[PDB]
């Protein structure tokens, strides 16, 4: 996990087009018509982690190995969802514990463009200032979504610095990043916020919420995976 | 009809891209809009039918 067969090249509003297939765990969650409503991350061949507010159901599909959503010829894997596991602690009012697991009906066939992201340990500590990356097909301007997968490098923010803007809206299962010239936007939710851990890309956050206008000078808020990974492991083990 | 039917559509702070319906009093019809996935206001419906049954004619 966490090691793309195709290395990404770095240097979402104000992000950049990603090297095709360089973020193999990135999936697109679509309805039966092919409409993209959220992103997600493969954690193994049978499970996808996304945001609880995406409201995924078994009628939706997981699309893996995609880069250009405007390309009908592009080879991808449309995977059906067997069961949805929304974290029972998801708070629809505060948006805390914004995570949901998707168990696929048929396993995904891993390859050069389809693989898993690593999960962190509940005790992992990713320092503020650490440069991480978020990816997705969300709006690039706050409009229709970009056809090609986008990426952006951004720093993790300390809770103290995040709260300087969002105050008490920042809860324990949330981690902030951004306010650095880039911003996740409509369509990016459920997608990954990854940082390297011993050289391997590890899921530190899940695109959750932020500025109502996707402002690039405001902190983006993500579901803090370290605070939710035990729930993830327990769910996989029991299913 | 409820006054919430006269409120403009509210996307919210979350970043999903979910299609929902809202009643547009100016046109007299329910139209689609992009909902972010959280903190929906009441003029937000999962189907045009639900929307028209609740806000039609406001």
């Amino acid at each position: 996990c966490g090691v793309p067969a195709i290395q990404p090249v770095l240097s979402i509003v104000n992000g950049e087009e990603a090297v095709p297939g360089s973020w193999p765990w990135q999936v697109s969650l679509q309805d039966k018509t092919g409409f993209h409503f959220c992103g997600g991350s493969l954690i193994n061949e049978n499970w996808v982690v996304t945001a609880a507010h995406c409201g995924v159901t078994t009628s939706d599909v997981v699309v893996a190995g995609e880069f250009d959503q405007g390309s009908s010829s592009e080879k991808i894997q449309k995977l059906k969802i067997a069961k949805v596991f929304k974290n029972s602690k998801y708070n629809s009012l505060t948006i805390n514990n914004d995570i949901t697991l998707l168990k696929l009906s048929t396993a995904a066939s891993f390859s050069q463009t389809v693989s898993a992201v690593c999960l962190p340990s509940a005790s992992d500590d990713f320092a503020a200032g650490t440069t991480c990356v978020t990816t997705g097909w969300g709006l690039t301007r706050y409009a229709n979504t970009p056809d090609r997968l986008q990426q952006a490098s951004l720093p993790l923010l300390s809770n103290t610095n995040c709260k300087k803007y969002w105050g008490t809206k920042i809860k324990d299962a949330m981690i902030c990043a951004g306010a650095s010239g880039v911003s996740s936007c409509m369509g990016d939710s459920g997608g990954p916020l990854v940082c390297k851990k011993n050289g391997a890309w590890t899921l530190v956050g899940i695109v959750s919420w932020g500025s109502s206008t996707c402002s690039t000078s405001t902190p983006g808020v993500y579901a803090r995976v370290t605070a939710l990974v035990n729930w993830v492991q327990q769910t996989l083990a029991a299913n | 009809r409820p006054d919430f039917c006269l409120e403009p559509p509210y996307t919210g702070p979350c970043t999903a891209r979910i299609i929902r319906y809202f009643y547009n009093a100016k046109a007299g019809l329910c139209q689609t809009f992009v909902y972010g996935g959280c903190r929906a206001k009441r003029n937000n419906f999962k189907s045009a039918e639900d929307c028209l049954r609740t806000c039609g004619g406001a």
